[PDB]
RNA sequence: CCGGGCGUACUGGACCCAGCCGAGCCUUUCCUUCUGGGUAGCCGAACCAGGACUUUUACUUUGAAAAAAUUAGAGUGUUCAAAGCAGGCCUUUGCUCGAAUAUAUUAGCAUGGAAUAAUAGAAUAGGACGUUAUGGUUCU
């Protein structure tokens, strides 16, 4: 495991084998799809979203109560961000690390780290353009990636 | 093993493990043969008159016997809940 | 017109005339107007019970969810020696051959697997299912096990033997149902 | 990365039979592990399995009853012409009398006699004795 | 299966727990694991007597089982088993092998107490690793009397006990020749009280 | 140990295992009903949650997420779900 | 299961135990068709022969094809044999078994099957059916 580390760790969530909303659970599939449109609009990530639903509202999984994953839901919304939000934090970790790195010359770690955000940011384009998520011109520019993120 | 006719050209059908049913070879020496004397109600053991089981040295060189043992003598009425199968 | 088919059967329309008659108590009136079904399938087990089966159309499923643990309850002291379940009418798409024409992709929801793992959940349904296990015999026939959550198990706690006959009429294959965290 | 499913489940069968084992788990399950199991299960090499449902690719546990000498896959599953199969059982099976190659065929996956019996060949998927 | 006469009385498990037989070592192999009840919060663990008591009338079966009774072993290398093992050959007629063992003595057929057991019964599997280890040489099965950090190795019938305490390797002794001889018919039934007193079998200092 | 149920494992034996290992896969969180001091208002809260959760009434923060369960402020009283 | 020297092949006779190789029909499961035969029974599949469409493979069965010589192999007293494709019959104004059969194998061709491994499909619906659904715009 870890395509880009020696390490071998597991950490993950578990899914519950019910694929049921839990009895005490009251909110409507509707609430929910609103609580969604009304925290993106704030900014937040498909992540964040979900992390804000169990952590203050008790939505253990959106798609076991709306019936759609939260990224499909945006999407049916016409609030799908344009970049996806893996990639995104992919290429504003690297913007990070590029603009750390021509003031610190020397930073031959960050020079090595940055390498491989690249790699994986070409992987993840690459594989966006053929499930036609991006289109097929579509390439990371390192000189104007700062537009895209900023 | 038997030929076309129907003799039984094998000699020395060998014995099995009671416990991981393999071969015991001839000169596995390590293999044991328990055997455990009948008791009649009145609490006496009953002469010549035996239950028997068989261990390969396998078994026995992974310090399971004892365990096996446990679980077969169990199946067969020979214990009461020493041996569990779920742990 | 409670009934979705044409020339309903006897004890469909005995059905339906109960129906006309459960809204009389006005705490459950607001909801039986729409309600409508199918089919009544009756089979016979044993101990001189019957199972009653009701099919409903697969949209209409969720409106019977939500008085189906009452629904039953009087509609089961009308008929008396009669055990009650709601059934969806899913639809089974027929796998394509390598050879037949091509139509349009055939659905999930329409796969043999998904219904009869789907009209194994509806005959449960006041309980849910926490775990299956499919045990293959030396035989050759295969048991399916499905292990159901303790909570409002009185519902179903004195049948169960009614689901599994009903389950191998309507596919052919052997299940036995099992509620492994009862008091005992 | 995982790239045979059956290999995995086959190694912990020899790895639990070899140790005297009467159980063992496997993880992930699929229907070739399954009909895979079922020949084995039909000769005798293994006892009753049961199959739990994750929702998830799933677990196998599968009860051993000592008469199993090795279970193994051919990876990759070459292509056998009927005329091939008689190479097969002579390199892989311990004697001619006993012993089963398994196939993947077109109608369906069973062992190299009852291949010949209904007069069909696929690709080669494993072997029991 | 077996009357209820065989079952555990609670004359003999008030011996058991007076001689501290139920303490059990710290550490627990994984083999011993199921004889384990519950670990005492000071680290010993607690033996299940209950299973002690089976394993000891099973242990007794086979011993019945073997027609001379010579043809059994019983074997201490610890200092505190060598009176029981002495008095057990003999009230049951079998061969004690008190002390050192001398290696060789199932192997090597010109020694002097060369002897070819069908049973060897082991007070410990530690302290008495050469006599069993010749036994896995000759197929002679082997009983052992085996605390919670005894090795379980070429052992096929385990009495779980405290091979540790100078009471809990008299006892057991003492009990299995009492079943021996129940089941022989030397005693009338398993009533009767026997006339041996745990005391013999238990080792004494010089002083006295 | 050579013969082992392994379909039904020790419900205590079974419960010591990593979420992932058992046979099947269980969470080990839950979503609770906290009740701050302040005030009584039903606010479902995740046990393990990673935000700083308030309640609507007054903006004061029930929870501070740590590096496993979120802990609970002084005057809160939780009822798992 | 009368076997009319284990014999036991032959074969009247299985009455088929089970097992094995099949074929359909029913279970929510049907070449959407089109044109007749042709119409028989309802209130075009009732089987053919002449048309219209068709997700792409890999794989595997069977068939035709892969020249003869060579190889394997059936027959045949070249005096045996290596070989050869001869030869055999009561002795012939002639009669007459033959000169087999297998193997080829990647590529190509036709074919049965659909496990295994890919592939395509209904997502801003520009999606599917209306067999006789209602119009309109073009085109043959
Ligand atoms: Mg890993
Ligand atoms: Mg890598
Ligand atoms: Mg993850
Ligand atoms: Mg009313
Ligand atoms: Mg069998
Ligand atoms: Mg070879
Ligand atoms: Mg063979
Ligand atoms: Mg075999
Ligand atoms: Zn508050």
């Amino acid at each position: 495991g870890r395509m880009h580390s020696s390490g071998k760790g597991i950490s993950s969530s578990a899914l519950p084998y019910s694929r049921n909303a839990p009895s005490w659970f009251k909110l409507s599939s509707d609430d929910v799809v609103e609580q969604i449109i009304k925290y993106a609009r704030k900014g937040l990530t498909p992540s964040q979203i979900g992390v804000i639903l169990r952590d203050a509202h008790g939505v253990s999984q959106a798609k076991v109560v709306t019936g759609n994953k939260i990224l499909r839901i945006l999407k049916s919304n016409g609030l799908a961000p344009e970049i996806p939000e893996d990639l995104y934090y992919l290429i504003k970790k690297a913007v990070s690390v590029r603009k750390h790195l021509e003031k610190n010359r020397k930073d031959k770690d960050s020079k090595f780290r940055l390498i491989l955000i690249e790699s994986r940011i070409h992987r993840l384009a690459r594989y966006y353009r053929t499930v036609a998520v991006l289109p097929p011109n579509w390439k990371y520019e390192s000189a104007t990636a700062s537009a895209l993120v900023a | 093993m038997e030929n076309d006719k129907g003799q039984l050209v094998e000699l020395y059908v060998p014995r099995k493990c009671s416990a991981t049913n393999r071969i015991i070879k001839a000169k596995d020496h390590a293999s044991v043969q328990i055997s455990i004397a009948k008791v009649d109600e009145d609490g006496r053991a009953i002469a010549g008159e035996n239950i028997t089981y068989a261990l390969s040295g396998y078994v026995r060189g992974r310090g399971e016997a004892d365990d096996s043992l446990n679980r077969l003598a169990q199946q067969d009425g020979l214990l009461k809940n020493v041996w569990s199968y779920s742990r | 017109s409670k009934i979705l088919s044409e020339n309903p059967t006897e004890l469909e329309l005995k059905v339906a005339q109960a129906f006309v008659d459960l809204e009389s108590q006005a705490d459950l009136k607001a909801e039986l107007r729409p309600l409508q079904f199918k089919s009544i399938k009756e089979i016979d087990v044993n101990g001189g019970k019957k199972a009653l089966a009701v099919f409903v159309p697969p949209p209409s499923l969720q409106a019977y969810r939500k008085v189906q643990t009452r629904l039953t309850r009087e509609l089961e002291k009308k008929f008396p020696d009669r055990h009650v379940v709601f059934l969806a009418e899913r639809r089974i798409l027929p796998k394509p051959a390598r050879k037949a024409r091509k139509q349009q992709k055939r659905p999930r929801s329409r796969t043999l697997t998904a219904v009869h793992d789907k009209i194994l959940e509806d005959l449960v349904f006041p309980t849910e299912i926490i775990g299956k296990r499919v045990r293959y015999l030396v035989g050759g026939n295969k048991i399916q096990k499905v292990l159901l959550d303790s909570k409002d198990s009185t519902a179903v706690d004195y049948k169960l033997d009614s689901f599994q006959q009903l389950y191998s009429k309507l596919t052919g294959k052997q299940v036995v149902f099992e509620i492994p965290g009862e008091s005992h | 990365t995982r790239t045979s499913v059956l290999a995995d489940a086959l190694n912990a069968i020899n790895n639990a039979e070899k140790t005297g084992k009467r159980q063992v788990l496997i993880r992930p399950s699929s229907k070739v592990i399954i009909k895979f199991l079922t020949v084995m299960q039909k000769h005798g090499y293994i006892g009753e399995f049961e199959y739990i449902d994750d929702h998830r690719s799933g677990k196998i546990v599968v009860q051993l009853n000592g008469r199993l000498n090795k279970c193994g896959v051919i990876q990759p599953r070459f292509n056998v012409k009927i005329n091939d199969i008689e190479r097969w059982t002579d390199n892989l099976l311990p004697a001619r009398q006993f012993g089963y190659v398994i196939l993947t065929t077109s109608a369906g996956i069973m062992d190299h006699e009852e291949a010949r019996r209904k007069h069909v060949s696929g690709k080669i998927l494993g072997f029991v004795y | 299966s077996l009357p209820a006469s065989f079952d555990l009385t609670p004359e003999d498990a008030k011996l058991l727990l007076a001689a501290n037989v139920h303490l059990g070592a710290k550490n627990v192999q994984v083999h011993n694991k199921p004889y384990v009840y519950k670990t005492r919060p000071d680290g010993m663990n607690i033996i299940n007597i209950g299973k002690t008591w089976e394993k000891i009338v099973l242990a007794a079966r086979i011993i019945a089982a073997v027609p001379n009774a010579s043809d059994v072993a019983v074997c201490s290398s610890r200092t505190f088993g060598q009176r029981a093992v002495l008095k057990f050959a003999a009230h049951t007629g079998a061969t004690a092998i008190a002390g050192r063992f001398t290696p060789g003595n199932f192997t090597n057929y010109i020694t002097r107490s060369f002897k070819e057991p069908r049973l060897v019964v082991v007070t410990d599997p530690r302290t008495d690793a050469q006599a069993i280890k010749e036994s896995s040489y000759v197929n002679i099965p082997v009983i052992a009397l085996t605390d919670m950090d005894s090795p379980s190795e070429y052992v096929d019938v385990a009495i779980p006990c405290n091979n540790k305490g100078k009471h809990s390797i008299g006892l057991i002794w003492w009990l299995l020749a009492r079943e021996v001889l129940r089941l022989r018919g030397i005693i009338p039934d398993r009533t009767t009280e026997w006339s041996v007193m745990p005391d013999l079998y238990f080792y004494r200092d010089p002083e006295e | 140990v050579l013969v082992q149920d392994l379909l039904h494992p020790s419900p205590a034996t079974e419960a010591k295992q990593h979420k992932l290992k058992t046979l099947v896969q269980q969470p080990r969180s839950f979503f609770m009903d906290v009740k701050c001091q302040g005030c009584l208002n039903i606010t479902t809260v995740f046990s393990h949650a990673q935000t700083a959760v308030t309640c609507d009434s007054c903006s004061t923060v029930l929870c501070t997420p740590t590096g496993g369960k979120a802990k609970l402020t002084e005057g809160c009283s939780f009822r798992r779900k």
